């Protein structure tokens, strides 16, 4: 009786967008490109001072600072052309990410491995049998199938689903017993319980389907004489 | 760890390699991995399969139901799932297009035209 | 969707005799002959 | 996204001319990062990325084509917005992609 | 008895009727009509008759429910998936 | 995640809906790998702000199906966790309630001395028992009853409710109560009388008219 | 006079005539509805287009409700979805099974609403409402359990067309929308019930039991049995032809043909 | 009362007449003045009424044109007010029609006891009429004297109240012989209890003449007054 | 032309394409398929991921 | 669950279960199911029309 | 201390019939008393004498008659008239004292209306009454034709020459035309279906022109307090409430009746001193719903300190309504006694909204199977959520009235319906569930 929250109302489908700007311009070039500083008043250092004001003013980040949006981690870093410590930077970032990325790797990359191997090698008949964890195996199914027939064993015979053609009445139960009865009547049902009483025990009544036993031993029926 | 897609990460399996390219260390992995996707097998089952059991206080033996299903077997492939997600299963197994509304016009709508699937770009991988 | 570890290592099951879930047969000497050939370039 | 990610900004550091729109989504994988590359520089950028140290061991999975041309959004096209990389479909006659 | 009469389109919906039933052995390829017809019928106590197409949900058609409390006492309304016609047990 | 608070809307306990499906398929993935009390632990403290009742209760089933060995990273880690959540319960945690007071009786955890006051207080003190299903209410009062933890007024209500849903009793939860029963020594001839003949009549089974009198719930 | 309104925190402007649906539509976010008309009168019946403000704490139905200035819809909201979905458990509750012998099986705007705004699931197990058909001619197929009781009909009857016999006879759940009186619907443009009708209550009988939406391939072109000339589509599977409707042409067909 | 479309009756078909009376006619010219002259479309209401009043307590489907086409409203309109209403009886009543309130004040003082002997007395069911047509029970919603419950309502003009399992039957055999008490058949005032007034026992103050005199000249003059000093 | 069939039918239709594509593997092709519609659709399937079908059955595939 | 060959079936009373409702048509990945349906006289919502190409459909 | 209210300060005098009902009693007990002065004071005086008073609404929504009134528009450029609709329809359950004043005191009524009319600014007045009160609106009407003969209403209104008429609109049975749209489309002769409310039909109300629905006793009660004065009314009840209140008492109480009270009085008191307290004593006692069947109900554990106030009822959880008083003893079931109001507000639902129209019947429903017993424990989560869903999702507030008191049911007795549940289970063992629909009853 609880549909609310039905629909996963958290969902996986989330995107992130860096851009960046050409690490290769100036931020005389990038002032330029935008149209805060004119093409011919680079050289009037006043000018490029107010359109870089300008352009920190509106666009809510320095002209040196090369990203645009940074959604995918939100660095406050930009690498640049002008400021070399800036590559040597994310050189050290770099590397670190190369040694951390394979370090929480669990399958992936080993040093351990790397340096004590460990080896399956052929060298009887049964394969599983040059393996410890393969005989485990092995030995771990038989216990089941053991298992399994101790339990069936014990209890001695074996539930099964048997079919019932009364099944596939016209009417449903929830129904008059005489109108079930006058329907299967008109429809020619001769193979099926139509007795009153039976119908009227029957009446809304909710019952699972008809089921039989098989019965331990299983042995194949045989005509000795 | 980043393209892990079902239960495997979660199981303890090995995976075979060769120190040689060759045609028979390409038979021997076949062989290899044709052997442990058994033991993959057995692990998975195993965590579908309820092994232990009452044990009664007096005797110190198992009390099996001998009216119950769960007698037959031990291994229940809906024993998780019921455990886990219990409203999403009720609602699975009680709730169908033969007797409600909204199951009828999910059902029709499905098979009419499928489901919605939202703009988008993917590169999904087995 | 994700979660986070903190001990990337499954440690290995305890080897210890009176631990439960023990296994006294699990190695055979005379088939878990590996060492000998470990070492082979 | 439990996982230490870095993007593939080496690319754009060492071709200083190119500006750099990239996208990870949890669409894909947690490693999965999509840049635009453009043609004129598509077979440097290859050329780089085949030699360079960390791009060495680097493999060519896929490659195809989407005709964007006729790409339409059929359902919450008010919901697009400007850094969507289907925006990049529209009026472009074909889209080739390399993974 | 003229099918195409107005009484007769009027009472049966505005189609031309067979009463021999025979013609959709051909039109529809089958005298499912034919037999449907022989059943006759159900009188129902209630003003509202629930049917299921058989004895238990998912065994026959959609669980639909058919009003017996006609504008005029005791017409039969049929069902729509199968043709079984059902009424209401006026006393 | 991003931008993502975990803070339960009940403001009582997390809830699966309100995590994103992965995650809550992800940690149950690592709740079933998880083998040792150890590495349990350490996997629920890590993934503590998503862990869900549910969960708790499918770690303890795991442990108690697998005969995880407790111990004291155990007694020392989870067993805060159980006593935070069971004192968070409320009666929609019935399920999550009794699985663990169930499982826990069944390890057979005879520490934790506060854990146990704990679920006594929820079963009893604040009546959610009530809201115990009769099969699981037996199964739990004989998992408590083979960790020889209980209360004679739990065990009075059990025997109670046995009573008056006499008719409902199937034969394996009457065989479980009627071991449970003998074991603890706790009992009455009209408890007794209904455990071998449920379905007997009013007259037949002596007492069954006090019984009505008293009219428990 | 324009005013400034915010549409899940997107500035908009409109004029104060503007209604939030249709706010909503200019600003191109959508919102259900089942008995709001562009061109009948306005009712709030259904209540499915029931929307969050900010600053209003019962929901807002959009269909029937001004713009005001400063407004706070937040129409993405858990609120709003909570709404939604409520209404459409209402909805279809005691709405018979009859999607796959209903003639609106792929054109049923109650089944898109349901499957993108309502919840996937029903509680509702109990006997169902029941309702007699009824005779409205050769031209209109009525199946009245299917009734949502939006009026939409009635409201077309009385205002595009001069005929007045239907009408919400009866109160509470017992309510029929209809002719009390037992007679046809015969007015020229009785086809366009049809059409204004959502939940295929009524459908075009010459067309009943015929084809699907999506094995149909649609034609703009104009009418030519009336010297007026009408916007039409025309739906053809292969050589056959079938279903001409009317097509948004205001200057000459006003979204109605005869 | 129970179907919300016209019932296919050979008696209430269209061929059916129906002429108001020249009383009904002033009366209805009284209520069209009472109402605006260009709203005609409120008299339906008093129409159906009238209607009621000079057949045998019901409104024919005739009627109810006819109601149409004086008021030049449409008849659907009509139809509509008819089926919404369900004081209108739009299918013959017997000549007693009882309407017995079932709500939770009638239903706690043993509404269904009185239910039960009426059923019992008048030999027939609820909601069902009897063989002959004299007998019509129907349950119906609170009849506003709550603290008067357990109550009924004949022809929706006269209440009764105050019944139990006997004075219910004698209060049936009054009304066949056609002499009855009218209101509690207790010994209880309109609304004062069984047990007696709990106010108004002053029986010197109610009797005398009560007067009340305000200046209002006085009070209109403080108010100006300190709105001005408001001001 | 599987991928022009499957661009032409809708979603669940171009399944069966993929049991096509590989005569040995189809279980896997399906289970790439499913992963690549479920990643769109932003949710996972628990239910298959409870039952352990999806990866029992895969090895049973890859054996 | 074996999928063999194609049938239809009928309610017990005779009648045919299958409503032309086309959503086997729509469903059918191969395009092999072509329905056609009228009103039958005596107004049941059945086919005129129901072939299935044995060649066509992937079972 | 609040209570025991004097003889000689009861409004509501006659309310047990002793002295004449028509103009000849009216006069003798005061009515139509200083009517011409009254009039003459003019519109503002009589609109700030209200707000002074502090007079609000003797119905379910209690809100200030004075600012209410005081909403109205002075003046219509276009010539629409301003209408007075008085409601006496009185259909919610356990509701009396409407129909108690209209059978004593109607004289009282007319100059109420005429007074409220005046102030409005109003030519018409339409007493819209149920037709169940049949004989009360023979009563009303024969004393409107006296006010007419003697001229206090009509031309020249009580010699103040305003014109104003006093109709009388004796309606049907339908307890939704007691909402002012829903009141209004009665009038108009439509359906008495509810409006949106945007539009506050105070501006565009009947005919489209502005009108302003009020209740009997409220309009009955101005008169009498522009007469006394307002500090006089203001006095006789806690602050911030309005006065004395005509309460009525229908449940198991020893002594039912209807009587005038001081307002906060103690709801034991109440019951204790007017109506000779329970049939059992004070301990016997099961629960209280005050205020009319559509606010929840309160059980024995509050009703001992809730004073009779809107502010105090409201705080508590169960609102004033209507001052209809219903007390349930331990001898009644109140799951039977809500599934009866769930099937009183499912045949009063008008339909229109999709919401109320059906989820009443989901809850009579619901309601029905958990009396029988047959019903789970989560299905009680079900009803409340049900009940949640339906309110404030309507149109005319009919939807939450029908909620409240299912959702008093679960939060007080869920003991109770757990209880029945698992007696019911005891006895009835069921291993499968069906997936067809439940049983008709
Ligand atoms: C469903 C419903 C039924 C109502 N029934 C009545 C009623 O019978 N009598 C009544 O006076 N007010 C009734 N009301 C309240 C009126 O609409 C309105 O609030 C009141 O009559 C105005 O007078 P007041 O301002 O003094 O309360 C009902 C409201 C609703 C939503
Ligand atoms: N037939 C069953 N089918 C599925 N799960 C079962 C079944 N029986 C037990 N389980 C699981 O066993 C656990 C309960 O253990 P236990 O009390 O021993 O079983 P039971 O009471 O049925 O004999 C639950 O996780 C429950 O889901
Ligand atoms: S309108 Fe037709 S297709 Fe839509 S839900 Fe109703 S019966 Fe099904
Ligand atoms: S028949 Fe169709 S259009 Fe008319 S009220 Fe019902 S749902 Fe609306
Ligand atoms: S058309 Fe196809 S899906 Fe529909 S009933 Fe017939 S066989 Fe079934
Ligand atoms: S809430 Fe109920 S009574 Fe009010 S308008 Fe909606 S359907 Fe009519
Ligand atoms: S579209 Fe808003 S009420 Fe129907
Ligand atoms: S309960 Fe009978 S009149 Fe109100
Ligand atoms: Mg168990
Ligand atoms: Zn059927």
């Amino acid at each position: 009786h609880n549909i609310r929250y039905h629909h996963e109302i958290h969902t996986s489908d989330q995107t992130y967008h860096s851009s960046y700007d050409p690490v290769g311009e100036t931020t005389t070039e990038r002032l330029v490109r935008y149209g805060y500083l004119n093409k011919d008043q680079v050289n009037n250092a006043e000018a490029v001072a107010a359109a870089a004001k300008e352009f920190q003013e509106k666009e809510k980040r320095s002209p040196s600072n090369n990203i645009i949006i940074d959604e995918i981690s939100n660095s406050d870093k930009p690498i640049t052309k002008e400021n070399r410590e800036s590559v040597a930077h994310h050189v050290r970032q770099q590397f670190e990410f190369f040694r951390e990325v394979n370090a929480e790797e669990v399958w992936s990359v080993s040093i351990e491995e790397k340096y004590n191997p460990e080896l399956y090698i052929y060298k009887t008949y049964d394969m599983a049998a040059d393996d410890p964890v393969w005989r485990q195996v092995k030995l771990d199914l038989e216990w089941t199938f053991e298992n399994i027939a101790e339990r069936r064993e014990s209890l001695g015979y074996m539930p099964t689903f048997k079919g019932d053609p009364n099944f596939w009445q016209a009417l449903d139960n929830s129904f008059s017993p005489e109108n079930i009865a006058q329907v299967q009547s008109s429809i020619g049902d001769k193979v099926t319980n139509i007795d009153t009483k039976a119908l009227a025990l029957n009446h809304q009544t909710e019952e699972y389907h008809k089921t039989s036993k098989l019965v331990y031993p299983i042995r194949t029926n045989l005509v000795v004489e | 760890k980043t393209e892990t897609y079902a239960n495997y990460y979660y199981l303890n399996f090995r995976s075979y390699t060769g120190q040689h390219g060759d045609c028979y260390d390409r038979f021997l992995i076949r062989m290899n991995e044709m052997c442990e996707s058994l033991n993959i097998v057995n692990q998975s089952i195993n965590k579908i399969s309820k092994f232990n059991n009452i044990v009664s206080i007096n005797t110190k033996k198992n009390i099996l139901n001998k009216e119950n299903f769960n007698r037959q077997t031990t291994v229940l492939p809906h024993l998780v799932l019921s455990y886990l997600n219990k409203n999403d299963y009720n609602l699975k197994n009680t709730k169908n297009d033969y007797n409600s509304m909204e199951e009828l016009i999910t059902h029709f709508k499905y098979w009419s035209k499928g489901l919605k699937v939202e703009s988008g770009y993917t590169y999904q991988s087995v | 969707g994700y979660i986070q570890r903190s001990n990337i290592h499954e440690e290995a099951p305890n080897t210890s005799v009176e631990a439960k879930h023990h296994n006294k047969t699990f190695y055979d000497p005379i088939l878990d002959i590996d060492e000998d050939l470990k070492d082979d370039i | 996204m439990q996982n230490k990610y870095m993007q593939p900004i080496q690319l754009f550091i060492v071709f200083e001319k190119l500006n750099s729109k990239m996208w990870i989504s949890k669409k894909l994988n947690s490693n999965h990062s999509i840049a635009l590359i453009p043609s004129n520089w598509f077979y440097s950028i290859n050329l780089f990325l085949k030699r360079e140290l960390l791009f060495s061991n680097i493999t060519l999975i896929e490659n195809s084509a989407i005709d964007t041309i006729s790409y339409n959004l059929e359902t919450n096209q008010n919901d697009l917005d400007k850094t969507n990389i289907e925006n990049y479909f529209f009026k472009n006659k074909m889209l080739v992609f390399y993974n | 008895l003229n099918p195409y009469s107005y009484e007769a389109l009027k009472e049966n919906h505005w189609l031309v009727s067979d009463s021999s039933k025979k013609n959709s052995e051909w039109t529809h390829k089958s005298n499912a009509e034919q037999l449907i017809a022989k059943v006759p019928i159900i009188y129902v106590d209630s003003n509202i008759v629930r049917c299921i197409g058989g004895t238990e949900i998912n065994a026959g058609h959609p669980q639909v429910y058919i009003q017996l409390d006609t504008r005029k006492h005791g017409t039969p309304q049929t069902c729509k998936y199968c043709g079984l016609r059902y009424a209401k047990k006026m006393d | 995640q991003r931008g993502r608070d975990y803070t339960p809307s009940n403001k009582k306990y997390l809830q699966p809906w309100e995590l994103e499906r992965k995650e809550y398929v992800e940690l149950s993935l690592a709740i079933q790998s998880a083998y040792s009390c150890k590495m349990l632990s350490e996997i629920l403290k890590d993934n503590l702000y998503m862990l869900t009742d549910y969960q708790l209760s499918f770690a303890m089933f795991h442990l108690w199906n697998h005969e995880i060995p407790i111990d004291n990273y155990f007694y020392n880690v989870i067993s805060p966790i159980l006593k935070e959540y069971i004192t968070r319960f409320d009666r929609e945690c019935n399920k999550s309630l009794a699985e663990i007071a169930t499982f826990l009786g069944r390890m057979n955890v005879q520490d934790d001395a506060a854990l146990w006051k704990v679920i006594e207080t929820k079963l009893v003190q604040e009546r959610l028992y009530r809201y115990i299903p009769l099969n699981d209410l037996i199964d739990l009062a004989h998992g408590m009853a083979t960790a020889n933890r209980g209360s004679q007024e739990f065990y009075n209500i059990v025997e109670n409710v046995i009573i008056k849903h006499r008719l409902r009793l199937i034969p394996d939860k009457i065989a479980v109560a009627k071991d449970c029963f003998t074991a603890r020594k706790i009992g009455s001839p009209l408890l007794y009388q209904v455990l071998e003949n449920p379905q007997a009549e009013a007259h037949e089974l002596a007492g069954l008219k006090e019984h009505e009198q008293l009219k428990i719930s | 006079k324009q005013i400034e309104i915010f549409i899940d925190g997107k500035p908009a402007k409109v004029d104060d005539s503007y209604t939030i649906f249709q706010a909503c539509y200019e600003n191109g976010v959508i919102v259900p509805r089942f008995c709001y008309h562009e061109r009948l009168s306005v009712a709030g019946n259904c209540r499915m287009c029931l929307v969050e403000v900010e600053n209003v704490p019962k929901p807002v139905a959009a269909c029937a409700s001004q713009v005001v200035p400063g407004m706070k819809i937040k129409t993405k909201s858990e609120k709003t979805r909570i709404h939604r979905g409520n209404v459409m458990e209402f909805l279809l509750a005691n709405h018979p099974l009859d999607c796959p012998i209903c003639d609106q099986g792929g054109e049923c705007d109650l089944q898109d609403i349901s499957s993108v705004y309502g919840y996937g699931i029903s509680r509702y197990n109990e006997y169902k409402r029941a309702v007699e058909d009824k005779n409205y001619g050769p031209l209109v197929a009525t199946s009245m359990n299917r009734c949502i009781h939006c009026t939409r009909c009635v409201r077309f009857a009385t205002q595009i067309a001069g005929v007045e016999d239907l009408g919400k006879t009866g109160r509470g759940k017992a309510a029929e929308i209809g002719t009390y009186v037992e007679k046809t619907f015969n007015t020229e443009l009785s086809g366009n019930v049809v059409d204004v009708c959502p939940v295929g209550a009524l459908t075009n009988a010459p067309y009943a039991f015929t084809s699907r939406p999506w094995e149909l391939k649609s034609f703009y072109t104009s009418d030519v049995f009336d010297t007026l000339g009408s916007a039409i589509q025309v739906d053809t599977r292969g050589p056959e032809i079938m279903r001409v409707l009317p097509r948004i042409h205001e200057e000459i067909n006003e979204e109605w043909i005869s | 009362s129970r179907l919300a479309a016209h019932r296919k009756n050979d008696d209430n078909s269209d061929s059916v007449p129906f002429e108001f009376t020249p009383e009904n006619y002033k009366e209805i010219e009284k209520i069209l003045a009472k109402y605006p002259l260009k709203q005609k479309r409120s008299a339906v209401m008093p129409l159906l009424y009238l209607v009621q009043e000079q057949n045998n307590n019901w409104v024919p489907l005739s009627a109810m044109k006819k109601i149409a086409k004086l008021l030049e409203m449409p008849e659907i309109d009509v139809y509509e007010v008819a089926t919404f209403y369900t004081m209108y009886n739009r299918e013959p009543v017997g000549k007693f029609h009882l309407q017995i309130c079932g709500t939770t004040p009638c239903q706690l003082c043993g509404s269904r006891e009185i239910t039960k002997a009426i059923e019992e007395y008048t030999q027939t069911k609820l909601g069902h009429t009897s063989a002959d047509g004299k007998w019509t029970l129907e349950e119906v919603e609170c009849l506003g004297a709550c603290s008067n419950a357990p109550m009924i309502q004949v022809n929706n003009k006269w209440v009764y109240e105050d019944l139990t399992t006997e004075n219910v039957v004698k209060l049936l055999k009054d009304l066949e012989s056609g002499t009855d008490k009218k209101g509690p058949q207790n010994h209880r005032n309109q609304v004062e209890g069984p047990l007696g007034r709990s106010t108004l026992k002053e029986k010197d103050f109610l009797s005398g003449e009560i007067r009340f005199s305000r200046d209002f000249a006085k009070a209109k003059q403080d108010w100006v007054a300190q709105k001005e000093q408001e001001r | 032309g599987s991928e022009k069939l499957i661009e032409d039918r809708p979603y669940l239709q171009g399944m069966p394409y993929f049991d096509r594509f590989d005569y040995v593997s189809m279980m896997v092709q399906e289970h790439a398929y499913c992963l690549g519609i479920e990643s769109l659709l932003g949710t996972t399937n628990y239910s298959a991921t409870f039952t352990q079908i999806r990866t029992m059955y895969d090895e049973l595939t890859r054996i | 669950l074996f999928r063999g060959e194609h049938a239809l079936r009928r309610y017990p009373t005779g009648e045919e279960r299958c409503i032309a409702c086309k959503l086997c048509q729509s469903a059918c990945p191969a395009r092999a199911i072509t329905i056609e349906t009228e009103p039958r006289p005596d107004g049941s919502r059945r086919t005129v029309r129901y072939d299935i190409d044995m060649t066509k459909c992937i079972y | 201390s609040y209570g025991n209210l004097k003889d000689q300060d009861r409004i509501f005098t006659n309310l047990y019939r002793d002295g004449d009902p028509f103009v000849k009693g009216a006069l003798k007990r005061g009515d139509w008393h200083q009517t011409k002065e009254i009039l003459s004071n003019g519109p503002e005086w009589i609109i700030d004498e209200i707000k002074k008073s502090g007079l609000r609404g003797r119905g379910g929504a209690g809100f200030l008659s004075g600012l209410k009134y005081s909403f109205m528009p002075k003046v219509n450029p276009d010539g629409r008239p301003s209408y007075l609709v008085i409601n006496s329809d009185e259909s919610e359950p356990g509701t009396c004292k409407d129909r108690e004043i209209l059978r004593n005191d109607p004289h009282k009524l007319v100059e109420g209306a005429l007074v409220v009319g005046f102030s409005m600014r109003a030519r018409a007045a339409y007493i819209y009454i149920r037709g169940e009160f049949w004989v009360e609106a023979n009563i009303l009407q024969q004393a409107i034709d006296e006010a007419y003969a003697k001229g206090f209403i009509g031309k020249n209104a009580c010699g103040s020459g305003y014109d104003f008429d006093v109709y009388i609109h004796r309606g049907a049975g339908a307890y939704i035309c007691g909402e002012e749209t829903g009141l209004i489309e009665s009038i108009e002769g439509k359906a008495g279906q509810p409006r949106v409310k945007p539009p506050f039909p105070a501006n565009a109300g009947l005919y489209g022109c502005p009108t302003t629905v009020t209740n009997v006793e409220t309009v009955a009660v101005c008169p009498t307090i522009m007469r006394r004065g307002a500090s006089w009314f203001a006095s006789f009840g806690r602050p911030n409430n309005a006065g004395t209140k005509l309460y009525c008492i229908s449940g198991h109480v020893n002594n039912p009746c209807t009587v005038e009270e001081e307002m906060s009085i103690p709801l034991r008191e109440l019951l204790e001193k007017h109506c000779g307290g329970v049939r059992g004593g004070w301990d016997n006692l099961l629960a209280v719903i005050p205020g009319g069947s559509s606010v929840p109900m309160m059980p024995k554990n509050v009703c001992d300190d809730v004073l009779m106030d809107f502010d105090a009822l409201k705080a508590v959880g169960s609102g004033l309504g209507t001052a209809a008083v219903i007390v349930m003893d331990k001898s009644t079931d109140p799951i039977d006694a809500i599934l009866r109001l769930s099937k009183f507000y499912k045949h009063e639902s008008c339909g229109q909204c999709t919401p109320c129209r059906e989820g009443t019947g989901w809850i009579v429903d619901v309601m029905e199977r958990l009396l029988v017993g047959n019903a789970d424990y989560a299905e009680i989560d079900m009803l409340q959520q049900v009940t949640q869903q339906i309110e404030m999702h309507t149109i005319c507030a009919l939807g939450d009235a029908a909620a409240w008191p299912v959702q008093g049911l679960i939060k007080n007795f869920r003991e109770e319906i757990e209880d029945r549940i698992d007696s019911y289970h005891a006895k009835h063992p069921q291993l499968k569930k069906s997936r067809k629909s439940n049983p008709q009853i």
